[PDB]
RNA sequence: CGCGGGGUGGAGCAGCCUGGUAGCUCGUCGGGCUCAUAACCCGAAGGUCGUCGGUUCAAAUCCGGCCCCCGCAACCA
RNA sequence: AGCCAGGAUGUUGGCUUAGAAGCAGCCAUCAUUUAAAGAAAGCGUAAUAGCUCACUGGUCGAGUCGGCCUGCGCGGAAGA
RNA sequence: CCAGGGCUACACACGUGCUACAAUGGCGCAUACAAAGAGAAGCGACCUCGCGAGAGCAAGCGGACCUCAUAAAGUGCGUCGUAGUCCGGAUUGGAGUCUGCAACUCGACUCCAUGAAGUCGGAAUCGCUAGUAAUCGUGGAUCAGAAUGCCACGGUGAAUAC
RNA sequence: CGGCCGCAAGGUUAAAACUCAAAUGAAUUGACGGGGGCCCGCACAAGCGGUGGAGCAUGUGGUUUAAUUCGAUGCAACGCGAAGAACCUUACCUGGUCUUGACAUCCACGGAAGUUUUCAGAGAUGAGAAUGUGCCUUCGGGAACCGUGAGACAGGUGCUGC
RNA sequence: CCCGCAGAAGAAGCACCGGCUAACUCCGUGCCAGCAGCCGCGGUAAUACGGAGGGUGCAAGCGUUAAUCGGAAUUACUGGG
């Protein structure tokens, strides 16, 4: 018919599963209920409810000011040019191009909408892919699920870097550590974390039956360069007293003891090691330099735990794709997207397993 | 609903620490024909 | 801050003392043996010797500074 | 130096067409109505609103103001 | 339904084959000795042209009469005389023939030139005891063309089994 | 654990909670043994000639790619299906297109079929421009072919050798 | 307790259906959800899961837990090794 109107219709596929994710005439209808929440004489006394309001009154207009224009432009990029190839005009055919440009761009306004969810989407990730017990065939399938995101990595553009690796005894591998490179590699594999599941018959058995194996793949970005001791000496009180003396009248006189104590935490750093206040001095600044340093690196495992307690809870529904390959067929349990390519999945046809899974999560 | 896994404490990973749970154990199928595949009466004993 | 030794493939040790071409066991990689793995047999690759500077025909080697590691010392009051 | 008037015009001026609208990081320094007005010196309010100074006239009407070179002082200066 | 590309891609590894490392050999000339098989929009002698692959003309035969189609090792004379040699044959460049709408990715063959690796082969491993092994040549199925593969026939013809 | 005994090591008397739905005995049919007896085959021994080393043909795993079609992938896959990928094959990939359709039966309507040539395009197709008319006693249609149309369906080298 | 009503009018549910143990097949879910007393069923043709059709067992009562005994001659004197 034409590449040009079918391609509006792919926009339009891609526009339906935003149209029916966010409900955007739920979405739309939020905004009229907030309007006359917002428009009150009595809402400068909540001065932080309106600042909180103001800008989600903006959060939601670029979801729906978008689609609202959208959903026009469909019959109207289509029907210019379906007037225009009627009366051949070739000015009016080359109007309608640019018009491809219009509502595109505004999918692409939508496209931030859909990396809206993260705070390093841009950032470099690692690709950290656990095997299961399974005997040998879920060590074959951590290699077979290894190299369907390596595969999958290089069809995209991004550059693919194995630091860790670790082979299986028999065949296949237990757990490699691919890190992955580039602008917006935690970004699409973010959608990434959690179990996959592989249905198949088992050739490693002898009499080989349908093994059920699963393998896991957590992503984690693993970019910093902040590091703070806080060794700011506004804090760290010093206090100062002597020995419990046995070199006679000298130590007994001499003020050689030291002590840190920290102002804003309370922890005590004493040091009576050698013998010149001086001395004891840096000792003293180190160990404390240790213990607070090391404070924080319980903090950092005191909140990563309780990431990991709202992670331990879910337990069978850390599952991502079903590999039932018995009957060639793809599970994405997730969202619910069924595909009979298993051939093609393992060369990276997982792209229909992102848009559907990454902007619906 | 929450499922209780059995390990007590969790450090630096969840998922990772789910898999070497008894819930994503390995499942292997009794085969219906082969090796491993003899039943006294099976499913139903009419003879 | 003192004194002595050390930093050599992925690991552990040689060689430095008295300068030129860096070695051994394990490991890694490839191929056989077996139904398959381990082991075994055979072949090959891999380190400019912590870093910088100086001297020298030539620096892993001699000297110095720094970083790092270990041991000893850190005393009479 | 005081006491009396204005202190405007487009301009809610382009942020990326959430909010500083003479006022956070925004940019840039326009032309006219002209005795006179900087798209700005401060306070202020999510923002505005509002009150003064910049600059200019009237007026009681004379000297006055800002630096530099220097003599001698002042504050900084709390112990048994 | 349709055109082009791809199944022929290329740092690597393996299995199965062909051809050699030479003198029981290569090359030059003359030349002896077979079986089976296929053939009609098919195979297509004699003759002429060409260094050739073939081109032109063109009977015979759908068949023990015709064509494919001089079988090659072997034999005799001569030469090279043990070197990477006249061993070996890949690769590439230039010039052509056949088939086919079409030979570029991607054909077969010929011609001229070029002419690498390889000098008896690590661990290990395979086939075979009679006209077998080894070694040489021809045909057919497939097919427009396109094999060292497969299938089949024939020539020469061992060694050992205490 | 407590009691008795012992120098000690321990001996003796002797539970429960919890957990599984089997533990065990003799015998029987097979398979297996680095068990025995007997026997066979290129299995070994005795030998000849090859493979792995070198170039090339072909197939495969990989890697790559828009795609490198699917399947075979210990012995018993790897010159295998393929007795032959330039188009075709072809199922694959990209792009261009048609959908009750390239192939099949039924129905109504309009026309014998069929032949020649031009324009656009990579082609599929679309648009035309000339021409003709075989069987019966239905002859206002049956028998053939082309075309449009809706409804039954057509189609699949799509999945499962579990 | 006995007589009268243009009146069937006011009165039927509950488990189970693989075997033990009377009683069979289709849809939906695909070792997931669930069933259970025991053996064990569910892994895309389930009479064992869930829901319907019928069928059976009982019936103003059924079914499930709980307690004792029986089956248990698995405490055996009757009656074992
Ligand atoms: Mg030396
Ligand atoms: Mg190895
Ligand atoms: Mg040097
Ligand atoms: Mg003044
Ligand atoms: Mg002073
Ligand atoms: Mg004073
Ligand atoms: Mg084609
Ligand atoms: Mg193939
Ligand atoms: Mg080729
Ligand atoms: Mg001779
Ligand atoms: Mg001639
Ligand atoms: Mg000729
Ligand atoms: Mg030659
Ligand atoms: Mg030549
Ligand atoms: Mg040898
Ligand atoms: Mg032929
Ligand atoms: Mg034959
Ligand atoms: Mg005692
Ligand atoms: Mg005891
Ligand atoms: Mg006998
Ligand atoms: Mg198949
Ligand atoms: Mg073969
Ligand atoms: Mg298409
Ligand atoms: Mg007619
Ligand atoms: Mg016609
Ligand atoms: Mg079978
Ligand atoms: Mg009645
Ligand atoms: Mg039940
Ligand atoms: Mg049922
Ligand atoms: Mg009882
Ligand atoms: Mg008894």
């Amino acid at each position: 018919i034409n590449p040009v109107n079918n391609r509006i219709q792919d926009l339009t596929e891609r526009s339906d599963v935003l149209r029916g994710y966010l409900d955007y005439d739920a979405k739309k209808e939020r905004l009229e209920e907030v309007n006359a929440e917002l428009e009150q004489p009595d809402v400068w006394n909540e001065p932080e409810r309106a600042q909180a309001l103001g800008k989600e009154r903006s959060s939601l207009e670029a979801v729906v000011d978008t689609l609202d224009q959208m959903k026009q432009g469909l019959e109207d990029v289509s029907g210019l040019l379906e007037l225009a190839v009627e009366a051949d005009d070739e000015e009016t055919f080359n109007e309608a191009v640019a018009e491809l440009d219009a509502l595109e761009e505004k999918l692409a306004q939508l496209e931030f909408r859909r990396m809206f969810s993260g705070e390093y989407d841009s950032a470099d990730c690692y690709l950290d892919i656990q095997a299961g017990s399974g005997g040998t065939e879920a060590q074959d399938w951590a290699s077979m699920l290894e190299r369907m995101y390596l595969r999958w990595a290089e069809s995209r553009g991004f550059k693919t870097e194995i630091i860790e690796e670790s082979e299986g005894e028999v065949a296949g591998i237990k757990s490699v550590t691919i890190k992955i490179s580039g602008d917006y590699a935690y970004g699409w594999l973010r959608t990434e974390t959690g179990v996959h599941r592989l249905v198949r018959k088992s050739p490693f058995d002898s009499g080989g039956r349908r093994h059920t194996s699963f393998s896991s793949a957590f992503v984690y970005p693993e970019v910093d360069d902040d590091i703070d001791i806080e060794i700011n000496p506004a804090d760290l009180r010093i206090d100062v007293y002597r020995t419990s003396g046995a070199g006679g009248q000298h130590v007994n006189r001499t003020e050689s003891a030291v002590r840190i104590t920290h102002i804003p935490t309370g922890i005590v750093t004493q040091c009576q090691n050698d013998r010149s206040q001086h001395k004891n001095k840096d000792q003293a600044m180190k160990q404390m330099k240790a213990k607070l340093y090391e404070l924080e690196m319980q903090k950092k495992n005191a909140e990563k735990q309780a990431m990991e307690d709202n992670k331990s809870d879910i337990g069978w529904g850390s599952q991502i794709r079903s590999y039932v390959l018995d009957d060639s067929r793809i599970k994405d349990l997730r969202t619910g997207v069924e595909t009979r390519n298993t051939q093609a999945v393992l060369d990276g046809s997982l792209d229909q397993f992102i848009e559907a899974s990454l902007k619906a999560g | 609903s929450r499922y209780q896994h059995t390990k007590g404490q969790i450090k630096d990973n969840a998922i990772e620490a789910l898999l070497h749970d008894p819930l994503f154990r390995q499942r292997v199928e009794k085969n219906k024909k082969g090796k491993g595949s003899y039943m006294r009466k099976g499913k139903h004993g009419n003879r």
